[PDB]
């Protein structure tokens, strides 16, 4: 099939594009996911949409512009028996974390540590510049992380849950995948801010660590479960932080798992540090994503002459536009090695 | 969603812990 389709980047501008090889990826009320070949290889979503408000993923994507977050190729518009299309045509990556961790798993075998560095840097880097463009993703998860096999580029992707969080407007507590949920959504609260994309991106890291994720619960309540038998019941005080309305119960007292008993051993030393900097129950003691590009765990990445596992370059780590060196200067010596 | 009924049912499941 053939379409006349507009450019995602730049100035409205118009090009006719042609597809074949059209299959099902995924289904859902949330849009249909199709795999298509232009001759590259495309992702296209298509979602209905009521005219008579704009697509709130299609504004986000047109914002955003960054090596770390999926390209939008073009978008066009449908139709079928008031009913309107959106067709988001969007940059194809081969691999995601989560196919790659699976692959590892079933081979019985641990993601080496190098990888989950250069991963985890560009997970945090993509949020540290969404969320500085006001974007919060709200469901950060392994799938939801596209790779690439060979150059181990990551790109963040799928913003159909995404949103701006403006102070003082309340927000659906129900909202990320489960087993990345942040305790406080958990707890209903509506005044969360974006640091629910670092308690799941933490989930993330732990994930990768551990072979399996962190926090499996099997429903809301089983969640909240999950997470107490690894951080501990969370005070009074933290739990005021996360929703006032649950201050005055009496929760049963249940004690931290220590942070080094939790992961396997050898796991290293700084890779639990941030993990238990990110998996706060405060949402405002997590670190800030760049916070966290900066922690100890990636200095592997900004030493001269590190390369990858399969003996090729690193991605783009340190390209940092000047909005970027902007977020939180102080971070700027640490983050830009000295070698430039 | 009401929040007793959220914390009673907490409460139950961390005391089989
Ligand atoms: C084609 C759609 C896809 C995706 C869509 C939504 C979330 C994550 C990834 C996707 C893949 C490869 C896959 C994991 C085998 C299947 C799949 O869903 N790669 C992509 N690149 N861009 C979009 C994608
Ligand atoms: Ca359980």
């Amino acid at each position: 099939t053939t379409v006349v389709a507009t450019l995602g980047q730049g100035p409205e501008r118009s090009q006719e594009v042609a597809y074949t090889d059209i299959k099902v990826i995924g289904n859902g009320s949330f849009g249909v996911v199709y795999q298509a070949r232009l001759r590259e290889l495309v992702a296209i979503k298509k979602v209905l949409q009521d005219k008579r408000f704009k697509n709130r993923e299609l504004q986000i994507m047109r914002k955003l512009d960054h090596c770390n977050i999926v390209r939008l190729r073009y978008f066009f518009y449908s139709s079928g028996e008031d009913e309107l299309y959106l067709n988001l045509v969007l940059e194809y990556v081969p691999e995601t974390v989560y196919r790659v961790a699976r692959h590892f798993t079933k081979a019985k075998l641990t993601i080496p540590i190098l990888y989950v560095k250069v991963y985890m840097y560009q997970l945090f880097r993509s949020l540290a510049y969404i969320h500085s463009q006001g974007v919060c993703h709200r469901d950060i998860k392994p799938q939801n992380l596209l790779v690439d096999p060979d150059t181990a580029v990551l790109k963040l992707c799928d913003f159909g849950s995404a949103k701006q969080l403006v102070r003082g407007e309340p927000n659906v507590s129900y909202i990320c995948s489960r087993y990345y949920r942040a305790p406080e959504l958990i707890f209903g609260a509506t005044d969360y801010t974006s640091s629910i994309d670092v308690w799941s991106a933490g989930c993330v890291l732990a994930e990768l660590l551990l072979g399996q994720p962190i926090f499996p619960g099997d429903s809301g309540v089983d969640q909240l479960v999950e997470i107490i038998k690894v951080l501990g019941t969370p005070t009074r005080e933290q739990i005021r932080e996360m929703n006032p309305n649950y201050t005055e119960f009496k929760f049963p007292q249940i004690k931290a798992h220590p942070w080094t008993k939790v992961f396997k051993s050898r796991t290293p030393p700084e890779a639990i540090a941030l993990c238990s900097s990110l998996l706060e129950y405060t949402p405002s003691s997590r670190l800030s994503p760049l916070e966290a590009c900066a922690h100890s765990f990636f200095d592997e990445l900004r030493c001269l002459g590190t390369q990858l596992p399969n003996n090729r370059p690193l991605p783009p780590l340190f390209n940092f536009s000047a909005g970027e060196l902007s977020i939180q200067p102080s971070l700027n010596a640490i983050l830009i090695p000295p070698h430039r | 969603l009401l929040p007793q009924k959220f914390a009673e049912e907490l409460i139950h499941r961390l005391e089989a812990v």
